[PDB]
């Protein structure tokens, strides 16, 4: 069962998503995104993105996540409806569950479901390299290389994260 | 197509019908909004690490950063819409109607 | 399409150099230096030919050079060279610069008994060249014939008969 | 705002566009979009108040929304040819995403709810930059991936683009709820012929962006935001009116204006691939825009509406807003007609 | 000038850490364009084999490729073992 | 052999925070010209134990949190997310070896932030809220100079792997080289981990600081020897990253002793600052961070970055 | 597999130490007690350090493959390329301190 | 100091490197061989 870790984790994976986007109260639809995003990284990792994965902790969940709690402790809710206690919200939870299960249940037994795209129900491990032994990780040497193929890239990326603080300064002064 | 695109491409699916139906809180849909990108840079994180695209391992960081910097532009607009109404619902962003 | 062409068990067969990493990394300077005709002759061969059915031959001639390197060692060079290579195999990074003593007992006596030289920082990560009887291979991607290009648009430009010629338009 | 950070906002949103504009690459096409949309947002809020604060709200999750799944289908694309370039999509399912995409973020029918309430909650110049510039870089994208656009689809946004255009503008009494439902109705047409000739979507572009700045421009010299206060003009600028004549008949497309030639050239393309029935239809749901089109200029030139007296305080000042471009943009947008072959330059 | 020198100390009095701040980012930006040194980086960084090297095919007539790795001829890491 | 190590790991990391609420009263008292607690045991040895056995049979708080399952998150969080600090740890060997494990401590304490949104929005009070978001905001404030100075100094090490630490400082201490680095490290780990001067959530700043208000809260305990964890993790990183101890793979438990009295007197410094110095405001500690240390460190790191360019020192990448 | 047992083996402890700290009160069997959104109102301020701290965190995440990006070539790229992001960096922080963006005065 | 050490890592650095250059071709033939091996023990099971 552990050589299907990948799809364990993206089944977990879908269910938080199911989570928010039955958007209870924002405080657990946070609750619900931030456990994909750790779930997510999860799934990363185990294809080899160790630094890609790790960034998720960082600053998708260190970083983008903290400041939407703050936010919408602000903001948004003080005290939250208890889950799933709106009949819309538990209706939404129990029908993407019910599409999760039945995805899950003919993919493992037909080895094989066909939704606008075919998937094939093997295992994700049959689809992996067999030969590795570099001196070194190729993820990271690909993110290295921002430096030196990416100035392009560097220049508009940067330009724009300058112009977020210029921006978000004018929308806020309110005058 | 593997397995794990299933779910991934779900999850990107589950994350879009979130985003189109609203409730009340525009928070619980910015959210949904992340979900989106979360899914996103997962599944081109797998395509990516799985074929061996050296160059392309930099660009779910990019896609990373570039969200969330159109994250903070979502939340900054959800203060000022509850500094207007005292709430983030959507319901009182009706006044363009007429 | 095809199917696909694998060569029988028997085939694939050789001795193995049934020896540890730390073993080999102790080894691994004067093996590079010592065997390097029938090692670039195997690698030249898989950079070209990109099939390793087609360099199985220039294969065992890798194994087999090791196999009379480590008989090199094993016959004078015992004593000295099981003290370099434990010395490496406690480390977890199997790291040179711990040892530099031992190394030192085991260069002294291959240079001895044997005229090896360790060769110096830098040599072993250059590209050299290698004499080879096997024909360089003449399409070794297999590609099919490429498509024809489209026929050039060739000559003077001359202004256009009587104009745009757009509806009622003169010019 | 500082007037120095008003400048470099405009040029972000003029980067974020020409870098759609140029690059080979779908990470920055995607890149060049989000940049646009954040420097954007300023200005549609520099005026502070609930109905500007609406307005951008309602941009930003129409606009955000749009490029997510723009990257889906980047990242379908790339699942499925394993490569970037910007050119036709390689995957059905990627090629209905983008375009459906590009469609929200030009608000075509069925995405245009979007359109009337954000130009109406915002001030006459962000909306010119929102009905001109903002079209540039989705018809920039949808120029080089129309081979493998779905006919169906993309003929379906347009002619929908163009009914609701022409129906939505009837009902309207305010100027930026007029220009909204204008811009929808154009979209169809540039829309429409993208999968015969892509120089005549240009073209249409070119000409709609000169028309729709010359209203706008006028529209701001008076500071006019609805039918009743631009019904005053005639008692203080008369050249005013008869400028404003002109440009919305070339808008509804009638001879001998400019605005005509866009019709006539995509008529033209369309007839060339035996498609009769839809350039027919299209043509007469076109005559939707001339009536509310008309019906300003009865409000305005061809007729006085009843003026105030502290009008009267107003004949002793003069226009002072710079109105850039204005006699350039007028005739350009009128009496361009006779030099129509000057289309090839766009080839 | 004195002008100059008189704005100088002003910062220095009043913010110690900007003018600090301000000279260590102005070395780092003028150092590196004047250092001997930096050549070296670059050298070392070439020297670094993190692949193997593949062997040429001997047409007959490659004078300066080594047929042996210790042969006399190809690039040597002689000035490194000295730096 | 591996749950051992764990356990061998979890359960002396619990009996150090245990004891070094002793040694901060007495070094505390000792400081101000008194003893501190000398009664219960000898050299108050059983005072540790006497404080956890009286926490854990004392009646739970009231009033009642507003959730329930963010009321048990946060201690779990807390203290779940302290322990999983130590496994990259190399001591000098790590329990678990990560290419990576720098960047693993910086993304899991940057977590940390959640427990003290969580407690704050559980706790069913307006002003308890608003001082959690005081705290959120001086944690992610400090964790903008801990993770570009730590970019800085692994410059000269060249990797992300703790271990490598030690090699880079196996001829000299990283804080020759980088004693500006050290000294704002220092202090924003102080911040990071609110203790004084920084000690804000336990100031008299606070809308909640009132003795008579109340609110939902607790075990006080659990969220203690998290903190407390914290303090001790934080040290002993700053040895490793700043004070690297010579390892000799034939004899470990040199490393260990070294290694472990640096860490304790590190800790102690925390102690002795505690002890010496009034206490920031909120704005003021703002002020030092936003118009101090990130412009310095700035600073600093475009002069990491090109140092070992212009020197010819860039270290090895494995 | 080493990794998932101490974080299963930590995150486990926390929970049973959180669950007996609330349940071992309740052997004392103490007597009963019979005894007792929307804005907060939110600053701005508060607000715009958590923006600043998460769009400083976005160059962070740019700024972190710089102990790689040193091992190239191309080291005169790749050194302008660095100190172009953090001088944005300090740009960033040098028009937020010059507007008023950093000062808790009302 | 940090000069110093770290150009002494770089040229450990190359040492290592350039053993496992020497050990590549022999690492290679028997990955090469140990892979045909079990594409031709699957073909095997497959025509069974
Ligand atoms: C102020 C005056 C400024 C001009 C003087 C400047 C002097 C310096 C230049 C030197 C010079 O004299 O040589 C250049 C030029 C003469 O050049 P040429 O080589 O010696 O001989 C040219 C041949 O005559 C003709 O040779 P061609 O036939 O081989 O080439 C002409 C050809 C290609 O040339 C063109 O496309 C350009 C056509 C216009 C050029 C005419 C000069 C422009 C300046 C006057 C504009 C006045 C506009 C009137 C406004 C009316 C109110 C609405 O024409 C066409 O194919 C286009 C067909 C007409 C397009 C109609 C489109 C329908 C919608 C518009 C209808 C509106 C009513 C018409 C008014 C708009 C003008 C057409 O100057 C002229 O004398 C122009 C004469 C008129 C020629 C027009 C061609 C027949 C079409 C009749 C259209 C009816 C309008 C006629 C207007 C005439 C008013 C005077
Ligand atoms: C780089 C190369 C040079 C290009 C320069 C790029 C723009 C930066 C300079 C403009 C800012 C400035 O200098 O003054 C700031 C200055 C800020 O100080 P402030 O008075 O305290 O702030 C007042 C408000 O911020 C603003 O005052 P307001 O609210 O009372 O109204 C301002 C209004 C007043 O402007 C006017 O006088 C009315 C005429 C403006 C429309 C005409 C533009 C051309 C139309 C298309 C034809 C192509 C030419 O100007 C605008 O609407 C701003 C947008 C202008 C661009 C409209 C987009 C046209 C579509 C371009 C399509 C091109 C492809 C076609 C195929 O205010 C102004 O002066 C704004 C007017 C600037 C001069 C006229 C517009 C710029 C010239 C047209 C450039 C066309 C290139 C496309 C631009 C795309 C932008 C997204
Ligand atoms: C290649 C280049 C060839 C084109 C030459 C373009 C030069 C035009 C520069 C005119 C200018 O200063 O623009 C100011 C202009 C402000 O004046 P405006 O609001 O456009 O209206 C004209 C004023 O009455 C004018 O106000 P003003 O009283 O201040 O006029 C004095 C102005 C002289 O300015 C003028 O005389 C304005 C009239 C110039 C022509 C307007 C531009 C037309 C460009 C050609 C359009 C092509 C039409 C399409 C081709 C035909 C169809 C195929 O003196 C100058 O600045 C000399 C230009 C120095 C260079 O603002 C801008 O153009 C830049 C923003
Ligand atoms: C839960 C509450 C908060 C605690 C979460 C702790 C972090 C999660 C674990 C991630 C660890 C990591 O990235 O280390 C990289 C580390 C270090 O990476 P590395 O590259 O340094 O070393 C890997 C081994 N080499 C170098 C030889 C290639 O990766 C590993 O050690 C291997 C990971 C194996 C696969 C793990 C699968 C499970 C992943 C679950 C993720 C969390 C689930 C979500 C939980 C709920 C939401 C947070
Ligand atoms: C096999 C591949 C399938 C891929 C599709 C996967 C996504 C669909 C699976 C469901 C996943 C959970 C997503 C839930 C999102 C919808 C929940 C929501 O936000 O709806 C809000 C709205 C009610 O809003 P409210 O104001 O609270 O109450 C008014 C109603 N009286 O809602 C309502 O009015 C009631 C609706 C609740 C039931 C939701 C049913 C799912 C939405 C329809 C999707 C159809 C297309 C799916 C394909
Ligand atoms: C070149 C080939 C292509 C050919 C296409 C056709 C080209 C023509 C379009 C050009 C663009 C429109 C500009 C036309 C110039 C208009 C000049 C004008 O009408 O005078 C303005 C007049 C002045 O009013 P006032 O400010 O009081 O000044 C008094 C003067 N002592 O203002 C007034 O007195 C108010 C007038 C009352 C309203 C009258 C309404 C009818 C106007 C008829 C002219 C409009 C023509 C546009 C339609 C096209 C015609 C074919
Ligand atoms: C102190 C002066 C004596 C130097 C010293 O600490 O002894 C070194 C000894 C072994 O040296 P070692 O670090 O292993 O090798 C260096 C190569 N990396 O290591 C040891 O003897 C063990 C450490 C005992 C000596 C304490 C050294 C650490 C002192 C840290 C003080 C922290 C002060 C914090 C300042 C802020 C508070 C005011
Ligand atoms: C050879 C000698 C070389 C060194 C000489 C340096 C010359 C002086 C440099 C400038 C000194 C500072 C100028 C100044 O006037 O600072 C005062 C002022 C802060 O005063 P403030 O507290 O905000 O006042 C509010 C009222 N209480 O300042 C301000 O208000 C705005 C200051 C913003 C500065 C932020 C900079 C962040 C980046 C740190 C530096 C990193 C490198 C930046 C890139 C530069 C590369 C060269
Ligand atoms: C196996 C181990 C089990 C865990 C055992 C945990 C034992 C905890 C013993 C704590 C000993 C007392 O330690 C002391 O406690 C008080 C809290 O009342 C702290 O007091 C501090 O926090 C409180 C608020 O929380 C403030 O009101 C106070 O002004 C401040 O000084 C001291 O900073 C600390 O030095």
């Amino acid at each position: 069962m552990m050589l299907y870790i990948v799809f364990i984790l993206s089944v977990i994976f879908v269910m938080g998503f199911v989570g928010f986007s039955s958007k209870p109260s924002p405080i657990y639809g946070g609750l619900g995104l931030i456990v994909s995003g750790g779930v997510g990284c999860g799934i990363v990792l185990n294809f080899g993105g160790s630094f890609l994965g790790l960034m998720v902790f960082l600053i998708y969940l260190g970083g983008m996540m903290v400041v939407f709690g703050y936010t919408t402790a602000m903001a948004t809710e003080q005290y939250p409806e208890i889950w799933l206690s709106n009949k819309a919200v538990l209706g939404a939870f129990v029908t993407g569950l019910l599409m999760e299960f039945f995805m899950v249940y003919y993919v493992l037994k037909d080895k094989e479901v066909e939704v606008v795209f075919e998937f094939n129900g093997l295992g994700d491990w049959v689809i992996y390299d067999t030969g590795d032994s570099g001196f070194f990780s190729e993820e990271a040497m690909g993110i290295a290389a921002l430096y030196s193929y990416g100035t392009w890239l560097v220049i508009v990326t940067g330009w724009s994260l300058l112009i977020g603080v210029v921006v978000i300064m004018e929308i806020t002064r309110g005058n | 197509m593997s397995m794990v695109y299933m779910n991934i491409m779900m999850a990107f699916t589950v994350s879009l019908v979130g985003l189109l139906m609203y409730r009340s809180h525009l928070m619980s849909s910015l959210l949904c909004l992340e979900g989106m990108m979360l899914s996103l840079f997962v599944m081109a994180a797998l395509t990516i690490l799985n074929s061996h695209f050296t160059l392309a391992s930099m660009m779910p960081i990019i896609l990373l950063v570039f969200a969330a910097c159109e994250a903070a532009l979502g939340l900054s607009l959800l203060v000022m819409v509850s500094n207007t109404y005292g709430t983030d619902y959507v319901q009182n962003l009706n006044l363009l109607q007429c | 399409p095809g199917i696909v062409e694998l060569p029988s068990l028997e085939d694939l067969k050789v001795q193995e150099v049934k020896v540890s990493s730390s073993v080999l990394k102790a080894a691994a300077h004067h093996y590079g230096a010592q065997c390097d005709k029938p090692n670039k002759e195997f690698m030249l061969c898989r950079w070209e030919e990109k099939d390793p059915r087609r360099c199985l031959e220039e294969g065992k001639l890798v194994n087999q050079c090791a196999l009379e390197f480590f008989r090199q060692i094993k016959r004078h060079c015992a004593e000295p060279f099981t003290e370099y290579w434990t010395c490496i195999d406690y480390s977890g990074l199997q790291l040179f610069r711990r040892c530099r003593k031992q190394q030192a007992q085991f260069d002294e006596c291959v240079l001895d008994k044997l005229g090896w030289v360790r060769p110096d920082l830098g040599d072993l990560s250059k590209v050299t060249k290698v004499k080879t009887d096997r024909p360089l291979p003449e399409n070794p991607y297999h590609s099919r014939a490429r498509p024809e290009p489209n026929p050039e648009v060739e000559g003077d430009l001359k202004p256009a008969r009587h104009g745009s010629r757009l509806f009622f338009w003169t010019m | 705002m500082n007037p120095i950070i008003f400048i470099i906002i405009l040029l972000t949103i003029m980067l974020g566009t020409i870098i759609v504009m140029i690059s080979s690459h779908w990470l920055l096409v995607w890149i060049g979009f989000e940049m646009n949309m954040l420097a954007i947002i300023p200005i549609m809020m520099k005026n502070h108040n609930p109905r500007a604060t609406e307005a951008s709200t309602k941009y930003f999750l129409t606009q955000s929304t749009a490029s997510m799944l723009l990257m889906m289908a980047v990242i379908i694309n790339l699942m499925f040819s394993g490569q970037w370039t910007v050119m036709k999509l390689f995957n059905p399912m990627a090629s209905m995403l983008m375009t459906m995409a590009l469609a929200m973020k030009l608000g075509m029918a069925p995405f245009h709810f979007w359109v009337p309430e954000v130009t109406q909650g915002i001030p006459l110049s962000s909306g010119l930059i929102l009905l001109t510039w903002q079209k540039l870089a989705p018809m920039s994208v949808l120029y080089q991936i129309f081979p493998s656009i779905n006919l169906n689809l993309i003929l379906t946004l347009s002619v929908l683009s163009i009914l609701i255009g022409g129906w939505g503008g009837l009902n309207q009494t305010q100027l930026r709820k007029i220009m909204a439902y204008s811009s929808i109705a154009h979209m169809g047409w540039m829309t429409a012929v993208l999968p015969y000739n892509p120089t005549m979507t240009l073209l249409n572009l070119i000409i709609y962006i000169i028309m729709t700045s010359t209203m706008f421009t006028m529209f701001m010299a008076n500071s006019t935001t609805t039918t009743l206060s631009l019904s005053h003009t005639w008692n203080k600028t008369p050249i005013m009116t008869v400028l404003i004549l002109a440009t919305l008949l070339s808008m509804g497309g009638l001879p001998p204006l400019s605005g005509f030639m866009p019709k006539w050239m995509i008529i033209q393309e369309m007839t060339k691939n035996n498609s009769i029935i839809l350039p027919t239809f299209m043509a007469i749901t076109a005559l939707l825009n001339l009536y509310f089109y008309m019906r300003l200029t009865y409000s305005t030139t061809l007729t006085m509406f009843p003026s105030t007296n502290n009008m009267k305080m107003k004949w002793q000042f003069p226009l002072m807003k710079k109105m850039t471009f204005l006699p350039t943009m007028v005739v350009l947008s009128t009496m361009m007609l006779p030099l129509t072959p000057m289309l090839s330059v766009l080839e | 000038a004195e002008r100059v020198a008189a704005f100088l100390k002003n910062v220095w009095a009043k913010e110690p850490v900007l003018v600090a701040s301000f000279a260590i980012a102005g070395l780092a930006v003028i150092l590196p364009t004047l250092s001997p040194y930096t050549k070296y980086s670059l050298m070392i960084n070439r020297a670094t084999p993190y692949n193997y090297p593949v062997p040429l095919r001997d047409d007959g007539n490659m004078p300066d490729v080594p047929s042996h790795p210790q042969d006399p001829q190809g690039p040597s890491l002689e000035w490194l073992k000295r730096l | 052999m591996f749950m051992i190590n764990i356990l061998m790991l979890i359960i002396p990391i619990l009996l150090a925070v245990a004891f070094l609420t002793l040694v901060e009263r007495k070094v505390l008292g000792y400081m101000q010209l008194r003893k501190g607690p000398n009664v219960v045991g000898p050299y108050g040895l059983l005072q540790p134990i006497a404080d956890a056995i009286k926490l854990f049979i004392k009646e739970p708080l009231r009033p009642a949190t507003s959730s329930a399952s963010m009321f048990i998150l946060a201690p779990i969080m807390a203290l779940g997310l302290a322990l999983t600090m130590w496994i990259p740890l190399p001591m000098p060997y790590p329990l678990i070896n990560m290419n990576l494990g720098v960047l693993f401590m910086l993304a899991m304490s940057s977590l940390a932030v959640y427990s003290i949104l969580w407690s704050g929005w559980a706790s069913n009070s307006k002003y308890a809220l608003i001082g959690a978001l005081r705290a959120v905001a001086q944690t992610i404030s400090y964790e903008v100079t801990l993770a570009i100075i730590l970019l800085s100094v692994l410059l000269m090490s060249g990797s992300f792997t703790l271990s490598t630490l030690i090699t880079t400082q196996e001829q000299m201490w990283l804080i020759l080289p980088a004693w500006p680095l050290a000294m704002m490290w220092f202090i924003s780990t102080l911040a990071e981990t609110n203790r004084a001067p920084f000690d804000l959530t336990e100031g008299e700043s606070e809308l909640v600081s009132g003795f008579n208000v109340e609110y939902a809260a607790g075990p006080f305990a659990l969220f203690f020897m998290a903190e407390y964890a914290n303090i001790i993790m934080m040290n002993i990183f700053t040895a490793i990253l700043f004070l690297g101890t010579s390892h000799n793979p034939h004899m470990p438990e040199l490393y260990t002793i070294n290694f472990t009295i640096k860490s304790l007197l590190l800790t102690m410094s925390f102690l002795w600052i505690r002890a010496s110095y009034p206490r920031f405001r909120y704005d003021q500690l703002m002020h030092l961070l936003w118009k101090n240390f990130l412009p310095l460190t700035l600073a600093l790191c475009m002069w990491h970055v090109s140092l070992p360019i212009l020197t010819s020192g860039i270290p090895p990448q494995t | 597999m080493n990794l998932m047992l101490a974080l299963l083996t930590n995150f486990t402890l926390a929970t049973l130490l959180v669950i007996i700290a609330f349940w071992l009160p309740q052997l004392n069997v103490y007597s009963e007690k019979t005894s007792p959104s929307a804005r907060l109102p939110f600053s701005m301020k508060f607000f715009l350090v958590a923006i600043t701290f998460l769009l400083f965190d976005l160059e962070i995440a740019l700024l972190l493959p710089l102990p790689w990006a040193s091992q190239t070539a191309n080291l005169n790229t790749m050194l302008t390329m660095a100190l172009f992001l953090i001088i944005l960096l300090a740009v960033s922080l040098a028009y937020e301190w010059t507007q008023k963006g950093l000062e808790w005065t009302e | 100091s940090m000069m110093k050490w770290n150009r002494e890592r770089r040229r450990l650095q190359i040492e290592d490197f350039e053993a496992r250059i020497a050990l590549m071709p022999l690492l290679q033939a028997e990955k090469d061989r140990r892979v045909l091996q079990m594409l031709r023990e699957n073909l095997e099971e497959e025509a069974t």
